[PDB]
């Protein structure tokens, strides 16, 4: 290993003095991504053992099986759970994998060599080599282009995934004619991001997620190739700091963003994260305790188009404020919500009263109350519904837990962001270790700021 | 916009453009109203649309006029999806009723001078007579709120106060209008409809609407102010 | 739940998720073991 | 003006629970004698289960301004079981001083609460002015250790 | 109707873009900001 | 009237505010 | 007491044992930590 | 996700509840849920 | 309204210009080291 | 074949115990790694077969 | 320090004024009502579910 | 006792969630979160027990002296439930109302018959059983759900009726309830 008075690093940052030792930098990052794999494949294990299917899967606390779900991979129409077998062969294989990784980690990290400039030239980075970095952000760019087309052709032509929006309670089905439009794929990043728009959390088919994959991909190949076989330009070189540290803090920045976005991704999208595995949003609880309450006032007689209620605004429904028919009560906040179940109740002018009178199928209603019986409402202990109950229901949603650890996970590599960046502008400039003590810059300048 | 032309389109394509609170405009009728076949007809798809609010406002010199206002509660004033009967006569005469639908709609404007005028839009059990070029009838206005609707200090009727509970020593009658004096009773409101184009083929009616009809009495405490709202009309005939 | 070939095999798995947090662990007592050199 | 006596229709003396101190605000309840509530000026009117119409309770004032006088209306009865909330019942001239109608505190409540501030305080200054005292060489400043 | 309104609230417009008067003077704005930028500092790529 | 009482409180803060920044006693460095 | 309890318990006594013994092994035979 | 939730939580050896401080924290919960908007809600469930 | 969404588009555009070609016109070297 | 693969699977556990808790212990060691190439070449070699073996004998049985 | 009693006046004579007071001031009743019974046994305050103060549909 | 010891590594007594309780003439089986309570709406309650959560939740059994020679002298089950209109309560409000959305004009409360039955016994007694479902304007609780099972003997009346609120009934309070209506056994 090494010691502080070697290095200046205490034991606390002792992993900083791996900056300028290339191949121990390589095993400490190669040790951690066999450590992802693991926990992959031994909570998928985990999973799995715990796991019936008679149950829902959000019913019991899975994560992961959500995830291989959707997919493919075992499930029937309306998310029915068919065979088990292909989630017990995922984690298999990234257990294995990640104990292969973990041997490559331990031995770049304790007998490969330290520094691998010397024998080794075409892993041998400088951090500032602006080229080798660039070639080094190239191959792994297309490492991850090459991952996106591989879920295009796992959505094309290897059985497709699961479509929530497939007739019916959903399905299975072979994503053809992805949405390949440059006007309909780009349009989502510069969507807005508040309510009605939702930036990219607000895409809804899934021609549009696999168009947008395809584009990503293709995106990634094109641009690794080319930060691979080109140089910063002279301009960038000026606006950017070049040290490692600095790279930390632009991958902090940008993962950070990454974890704001799934957190929003799993709250509020339904199509990339189907009710039937994940169980309801928020919004999809909400309209689903209203859509049943006005299917049980509508059969015991009643007309819930005319029913006012106590502020005199509609009992059962109301007009958005551009104007379309939506539930009435405080779920008039989630009138933007679009479902599987909900959709062919909704006419050009939003929900039709006619359909809202006769066209609901039962299955339908099932589904609806099943949903308001499980919103995403729970204790820090697991126990579902308000914070005001029995503590009877061991329930919390998948989603809830998604977006809470997520949101934290992203808060947290932002401050990242703001410690590794200011580090990296000291030291390039020479703050890092304090004051000069010598020549101080204030001692230099005009009094009165 | 014709109730083709909204009909085709989808949802996605509607949201967020304000044309729901629209109602349907016939565009191929003929103006000679007299030309529609007489008989009973059950009127559905009945939906109006104000094109302006004014307030009965009366000055120093008793003049009662009607002042222009600015609408406050967005496009949320669109009455749609009524059902109802109508009898055309040989001779014009018609006999209007309106039955279902949603047929109220609550609205705030705001009067010069800042202030805030609520009602309730409605037409409900419209029960219309006249001829076909104009027919004229009285429909039921009910309470702006409902009888459960709490004060911001927990008075109202059924669930409710019925008392200043604020106030442990003042109850009386100097606050009878306010306390437990909350008169939901239901108000009348004149309506004129005038039949403007029909379509006989697809047996669709369109036309203009002027209505009068008190303002929110907020549960009995201060008098109804005239509400007058003017607007167009659609609907369609068995 | 598991194949019922990997049924006897429950307790292993049941126990695995927990090792990468113990790893974190492993990493202070050796640091420990140096005397936090 | 007098005690109100409320009995219902069946003859039940019912008494009204006086208000704690603690609440600003009470509910009003006719308890009977064995501690079983009968009547109550409850908060949903609909489908209620001790209203005072639904038990037909009504007052009866003995001494006072209101003697013998008897009182069966719902709404007198209301009024005067939130009045009886607050113990004996009592007629005042407001308009003289413009009293709002929320109740202030005694000179008792008022000399306590002044002179319980002002004990706090000295506290304080008894630790403040005795470490000036029992400090009063350092209080100059120190000479390091 | 009984008044006029952007009608927007809800779309998927392009950083809120209506009307190409916005987008242009947006691409105005920042075109001006860069030409002062490119003339003073040294850009090139 | 209250509402011209607090305005003038409020206005007065924010002035002592600006003095206290603009117009503070420069830092006497020894 | 349940089998799948023993189990349980004897597979996490090994787990957490693994690493501080690799640590004591490696202590007196003298590598370098 | 909310804070613990021990309502409850303590039963005797019949089933009976008993009511710990955790409980006395529910019922002021309980008084502030019923309360908070008076006419906004139309259905039991708050869920927004 | 639409001159008001203008105006300000055309302020924010301003400001965020200046603040991203101010952020790039060499501001790594306008440090005292 | 069941009674095989849960035996087979045990041993593959076994051998994985034995690599988990030595090969740390040669790697770190001084001159540990020279002299044991051939004796974690055999561990890691048999727990490959071992996992080859528990695949073929689940796809078997 | 209670209340605001220009407020509670103001509230009582009209109908429709509201503010964060007096929402707070309805939040303390709710919270003394449904607290009372089990907090302060002592009181033995048997109060049935019709006195205790309450929204619309909770 | 004082020298019992305590329960570690001991078993359970019960985890039913159901207690026994023997009344003057009649058995029934109580949740066990659910306590004793005090109130007597109508004079003639001679057991109550209420829910520790939410107190909406409740039941209680009504003995009263009857003329009838049996529960079926009064009727058809319909007119035995219209007979006892009270104990749904009462509207005391007496406001002209249309402002309220599925209640009738100058109405706050309406109740709903789901079903009505007859059940039998080991003896071959028959009970009238009863199911409503009361909705108000302000909604509480998304209405109340009410069980009434009632019989004649020996000269008295037995009514036991079991209130819970909608929202207690979707999420588990209906098997609580339905126990209760099904232990209800008089002699
Ligand atoms: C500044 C304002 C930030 C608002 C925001 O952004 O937060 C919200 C957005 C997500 O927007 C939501 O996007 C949703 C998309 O769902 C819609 O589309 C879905 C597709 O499956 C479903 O159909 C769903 O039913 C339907 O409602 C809805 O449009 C919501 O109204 C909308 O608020 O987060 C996002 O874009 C991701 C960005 C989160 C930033 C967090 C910053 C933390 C510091
Ligand atoms: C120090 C940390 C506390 C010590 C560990 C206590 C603990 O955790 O022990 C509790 C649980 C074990 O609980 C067991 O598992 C269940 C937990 O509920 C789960 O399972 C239930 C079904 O059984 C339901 O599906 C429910 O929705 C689901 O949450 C039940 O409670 C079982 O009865 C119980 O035996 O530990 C676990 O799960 C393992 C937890 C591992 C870490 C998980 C992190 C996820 C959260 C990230 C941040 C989120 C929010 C920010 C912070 C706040
Ligand atoms: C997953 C997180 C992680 C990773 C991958 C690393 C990786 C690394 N650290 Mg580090 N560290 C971490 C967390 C981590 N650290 C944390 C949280 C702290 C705070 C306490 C530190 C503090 C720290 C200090 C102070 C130092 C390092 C150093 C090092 C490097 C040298 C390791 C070495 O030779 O030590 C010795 C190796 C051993 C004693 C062997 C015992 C441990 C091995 C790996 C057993 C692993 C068990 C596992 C089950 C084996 C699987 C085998 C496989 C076949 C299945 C190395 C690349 C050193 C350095 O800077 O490098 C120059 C250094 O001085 N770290
Ligand atoms: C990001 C992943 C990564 C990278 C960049 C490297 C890079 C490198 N490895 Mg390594 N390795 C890895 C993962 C990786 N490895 C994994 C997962 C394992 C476990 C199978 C190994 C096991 C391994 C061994 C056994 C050896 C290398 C060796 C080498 C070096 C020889 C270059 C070559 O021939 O190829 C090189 C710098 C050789 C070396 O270190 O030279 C002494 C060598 O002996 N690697
Ligand atoms: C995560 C992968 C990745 C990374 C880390 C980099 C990193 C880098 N690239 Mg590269 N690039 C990539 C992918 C990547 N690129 C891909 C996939 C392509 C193919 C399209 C390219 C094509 C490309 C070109 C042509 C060039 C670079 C250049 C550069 C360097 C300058 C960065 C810069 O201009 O500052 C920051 C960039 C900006 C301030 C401009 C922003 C432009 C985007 C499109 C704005 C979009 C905003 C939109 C509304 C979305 C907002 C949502 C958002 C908040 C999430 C830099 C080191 C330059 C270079 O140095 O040449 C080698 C250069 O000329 N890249
Ligand atoms: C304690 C650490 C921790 C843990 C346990 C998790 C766990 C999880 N994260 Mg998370 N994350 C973390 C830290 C963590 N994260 C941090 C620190 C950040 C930065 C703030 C993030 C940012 C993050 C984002 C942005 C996302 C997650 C997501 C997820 C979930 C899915 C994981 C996944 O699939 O990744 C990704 C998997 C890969 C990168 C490998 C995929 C390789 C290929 C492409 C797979 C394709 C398979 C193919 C289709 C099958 C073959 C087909 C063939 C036959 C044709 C998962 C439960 C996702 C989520 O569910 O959102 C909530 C999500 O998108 N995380
Ligand atoms: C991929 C992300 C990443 C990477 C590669 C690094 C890498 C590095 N960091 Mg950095 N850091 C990151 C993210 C990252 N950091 C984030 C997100 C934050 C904000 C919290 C920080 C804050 C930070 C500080 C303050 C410091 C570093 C430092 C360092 C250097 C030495 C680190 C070390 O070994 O300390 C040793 C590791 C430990 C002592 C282990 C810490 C124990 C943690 C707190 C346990 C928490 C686990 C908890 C259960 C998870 C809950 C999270 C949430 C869900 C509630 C090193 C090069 C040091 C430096 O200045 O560089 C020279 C330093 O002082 N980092
Ligand atoms: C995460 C953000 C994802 C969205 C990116 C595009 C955002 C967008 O297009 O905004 C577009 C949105 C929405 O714009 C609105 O959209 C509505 C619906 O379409 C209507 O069309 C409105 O008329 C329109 O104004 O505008 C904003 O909300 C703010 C944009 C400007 C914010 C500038 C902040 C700059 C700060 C730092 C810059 C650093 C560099
Ligand atoms: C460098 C270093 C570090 C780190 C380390 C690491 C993290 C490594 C990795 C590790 C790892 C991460 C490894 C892996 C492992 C795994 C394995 C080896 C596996 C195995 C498997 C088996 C044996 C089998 C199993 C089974 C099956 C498959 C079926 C079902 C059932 C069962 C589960 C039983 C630390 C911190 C210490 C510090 C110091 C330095
Ligand atoms: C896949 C998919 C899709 C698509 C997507 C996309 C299209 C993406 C892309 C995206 C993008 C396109 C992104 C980008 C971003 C960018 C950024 C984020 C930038 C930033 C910037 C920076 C960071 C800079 C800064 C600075 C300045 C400004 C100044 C000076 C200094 C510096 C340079 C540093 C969709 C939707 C269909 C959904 C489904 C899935
Ligand atoms: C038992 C069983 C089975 C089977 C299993 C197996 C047999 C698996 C395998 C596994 C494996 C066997 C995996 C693999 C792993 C490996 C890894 C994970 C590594 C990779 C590599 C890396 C990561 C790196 C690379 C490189 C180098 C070295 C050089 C330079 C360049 C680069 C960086 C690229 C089945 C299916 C029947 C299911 C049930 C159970
Ligand atoms: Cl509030
Ligand atoms: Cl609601
Ligand atoms: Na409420």
């Amino acid at each position: 290993g090494r010691d502080q008075e070697t290095t200046g690093f205490a034991w606390w940052a002792g992993n900083a003095r791996l900056i300028n030792l290339s191949g121990k930098l390589l095993g400490a990052h190669v040790a951690h991504a066999g450590l992802i794999v693991f926990w992959a494949g031994a909570m998928n294990l985990f999973e799995v053992s715990h796991f019936v299917p008679e149950k829902p899967m959000y019913e019991q606390g899975l994560i992961l099986l959500p995830h291989i779900a959707t997919l493919g991979y075992g499930v029937g129409p309306g998310g029915e759970v068919l065979d088990t077998f292909p989630y017990f062969v995922s984690g298999v294989l990234h257990l294995i994998s990640s104990a292969v990784l973990g041997f490559g980690g331990v031995y770049h990290s304790l007998i490969g060599p330290e520094t691998l400039e010397e024998s080794y030239p075409f892993f041998g980075y400088v951090w500032k080599d602006k080229n080798k970095m660039t070639n080094i952000l190239g191959y792994h760019l297309i490492i991850l282009g090459c991952g996106a087309w591989l879920l295009v052709l796992k959505a094309l032509y290897f059985g497709g995934v699961y479509d929530t929006w497939a007739p019916g309670g959903g399905d299975v089905r072979i994503i053809s004619n992805p949405t390949t439009n440059a006007a309909i794929i780009f349009g989502y990043i510069v969507k807005s991001p508040f309510g009605g728009d939702g930036w990219i959390v607000s895409v809804d088919n899934l021609e549009d997620i696999i168009g947008g994959h395809i584009w990503i991909g293709t995106l990634c190949i094109l641009g690794g190739i080319w930060h691979i076989y080109t140089t910063p330009w002279p301009w960038a070189r000026r606006a950017f700091v070049w040290s490692g540290e600095a790279y930390l803090s632009y991958s902090l920045a940008a993962v950070s963003l990454m974890g704001f976005t799934a957190c929003c991704f799993a709250w509020f999208n339904n199509t990339a994260y189907p009710s039937e595995f994940y169980g309801p949003t928020g919004p999809e609880a909400s309209q689903a305790q209203a859509f049943t309450f006005l299917v049980r006032d509508q059969r015991l007689g009643a007309n819930v188009a005319s029913a006012q209620g106590p502020t005199g605004l509609g009992k059962y429904l109301m007009r958005s404020p551009t104007g379309e028919i939506i539930f009435g009560g405080e779920t008039m906040r989630f009138w933007d919500f679009r479902g599987p179940w909900v959709e062919p109740l909704r006419g050009p002018s939003g929900l039709d009263l006619v359909k809202l009178k006769n066209d609901i199928q039962p299955w339908q209603e099932r589904r609806a109350a099943e949903y308001m019986t499980h919103a995403p409402l729970g204790s820090l202990n697991s126990v579902g519904g308000v914070a005001t109950e029995i503590n009877a229901v061991n329930f919390v949603s998948p989603r809830s837990w998604l977006a809470t650890s997520h949101f934290c996970l992203g808060f947290f590599f932002f401050v990242g962001h703001l410690w590794h960046a200011g580090r990296a502008r000291a030291a390039a400039a020479g703050f890092e270790k304090g004051i000069d003590r010598v020549d101080e810059p204030v001692l230099s300048m005009r009094p009165l700021d | 916009l014709t109730y083709d032309e909204l009909q085709g389109l989808t949802y996605l394509q509607v949201k967020g453009t304000g044309i729901a609170n629209t109602c349907p405009v016939v565009e191929q009728g003929t103006s000679n109203v007299r030309e529609l076949k007489p008989g009973d007809y059950k009127l559905e798809k009945f939906c109006m649309e104000p094109t302006s609010f004014t307030v009965k406002e009366e000055d120093a010199k008793g003049r009662e006029e009607f002042v222009k206002t600015k609408l406050l509660t967005r496009l949320t004033y669109g009455l749609d999806g009524m059902n109802g009967s109508m009898k055309i006569n040989n001779d014009g005469s018609v006999e209007f009723r309106e039955d279902e639908g949603l047929d109220y709609a609550a609205t705030t404007v705001k009067l010069p001078g800042g202030e805030y005028v609520p009602f309730l839009f409605t037409i409900k059990e419209f029960d219309g007579k006249g001829t076909l070029d104009s027919f004229s009838g009285d429909f039921l206005v009910p309470s702006y709120r409902g009888s459960t609707f709490l004060d911001p200090k927990g008075r109202g009727g059924a669930t409710g106060y019925d008392n200043a509970i604020a106030l442990p020593a003042k109850a009386d009658a100097d606050e009878i209008q306010r306390l437990n004096n909350k008169s939901y009773t239901p108000g009348k409101g004149s309506a004129v409809f005038s039949v403007a184009k029909v379509d006989t083929e697809t047996g669709e009616i369109a036309g203009v609407f002027e209505s009068i009809q008190p303002s929110d009495t907020e549960m009995g405490a201060h008098p109804a102010k005239d509400i007058k709202i003017t607007g167009l009309w659609y609907g369609q005939l068995t | 739940k598991l194949p019922e070939a990997y049924a006897p095999f429950s307790p292993i798995v049941d126990v695995l998720p927990i090792i990468p947090v113990l790893f974190i662990l492993l990493a202070f007592v050796w640091q420990a073991s140096v005397s936090f050199r | 003006l007098g005690h109100a006596s409320f009995k219902d229709q069946e003859g039940r003396e019912l008494f009204v629970r006086r208000m704690p101190t603690f609440f600003e605000t009470f509910p009003v309840v006719l308890i009977d004698k064995d501690g079983v509530v009968r009547a109550d000026v409850p908060f949903r009117k609909a489908e209620s289960k001790y209203s005072i119409e639904q038990v037909g309770v009504s007052v009866t004032f003995y001494g006072g301004e209101l003697n013998g006088l008897t009182f069966t209306d719902p709404s007198t009865v209301k009024k005067y079981a939130r009045k009886a909330q607050l113990g004996e019942i009592f007629e005042f001239d407001r308009s003289t001083l413009q009293s709002d109608g929320v109740f202030r505190s005694s000179p008792r409540g008022w000399f306590t609460f002044g002179h319980l501030s002002f004990a706090l305080l000295f506290f304080f200054g008894h630790i403040w002015h005795g470490s000036r005292t029992i400090f009063r060489d350092v209080f100059a400043g120190i000479d390091e250790d | 109707l009984v008044d006029d309104r952007m009608n927007g609230d809800g779309t998927g417009l392009p950083f809120g873009v209506n009307d190409g008067i916005l987008g242009w003077v947006i691409a105005g704005t920042l075109g001006t900001i860069w030409a002062i930028y490119f003339v003073s500092q040294k850009d090139l790529g | 009237m209250e509402a011209l009482v607090y305005t003038f409180l409020l206005i007065g803060t924010l002035g002592i505010i600006f003095f206290s920044i603009f117009f503070r006693e420069p830092p006497r460095i020894a | 007491m349940s089998l799948t309890l023993i189990l349980q318990l004897v597979a996490l006594f090994a787990v957490v044992a693994a690493g501080p013994l690799v640590v004591v092994l490696l202590s007196v035979r003298g590598g370098n930590l | 996700l909310n804070g613990f939730n021990f309502n409850q939580s303590v039963v005797d050896s019949n089933g009976r509840v008993l009511n710990t401080w955790a409980d006395i924290i529910n019922r002021a919960n309980l008084g502030m849920e019923v309360m908070h908007e008076r006419n906004a809600h139309n259905f039991p469930l708050d869920l927004a | 309204m639409l001159t008001l969404k203008i105006f300000v588009y055309t302020v924010v555009t301003f400001f965020v210009g200046l603040f991203i070609f101010g952020f790039l016109s060499n501001d790594p070297s306008r440090n005292p080291g | 074949m069941t009674s095989i693969l849960q035996i087979a699977l045990l041993g593959l556990v076994l051998v994985s115990f034995a690599l988990v808790v030595g090969v740390p212990v040669v790697f770190a060691s001084p001159n540990g790694w020279t002299e044991n190439k051939g004796v974690v070449f055999s561990g890691l070699s048999v727990w490959f077969l071992l996992v080859f073996a528990v695949g073929v004998f689940n796809s078997f049985a | 320090a209670y209340d605001f009693v220009s407020q509670e006046i103001r509230a009582a004579e009209d109908p429709e004024f509201e503010t964060f007071y007096t929402k707070n001031i309805l939040l303390n009743e709710g919270i003394r009502a449904w607290m009372a019974a089990q907090d302060q046994p002592h009181e033995k305050l048997t109060l049935p579910e019709e006195v205790l103060p309450r929204g619309n549909a909770l | 006792a004082y020298g019992e010891g305590a329960n570690v590594f001991g078993r359970v007594t019960n985890k039913s969630g159901f207690v026994p309780y023997a009344g003057d003439s009649f058995a029934l089986l109580l949740p066990s979160k659910w306590n004793p309570s005090d109130q007597k709406e109508v004079e003639s309650i001679v057991l109550r027990y209420e829910d520790n959560f939410d107190a909406v939740n409740n039941l209680y059994v009504v003995e009263d002296k009857s003329d009838k020679s049996s529960i079926e002298a009064y009727g058809t089950p319909e007119e035995f439930i219209s007979q006892f209109g009270y104990l749904l309560g009462k509207q005391a409000w007496a406001g002209q109302t249309v402002s309220e959305g599925g209640f009738d004009a100058n109405r706050v409360s309406n109740a709903a018959l789901l079903g009505v039955a007859t059940e039998k016994d080991k003896k071959g007694k028959t009970y009238y059983k009863f199911e409503i479902l009361t909705r108000t304007a302000d909604g509480n609780e998304g209405g109340r759900h009410q069980l009434v099972k009632a019989t004649v003997s020996n000269g008295k009346l037995y009514l036991l009726k079991v209130q819970a609120g909608d929202k207690r009934w979707f999420k588990g309070t209906d098997k609580e309830c339905l126990g209760v209506l099904d232990s209800f056994t008089v002699v």
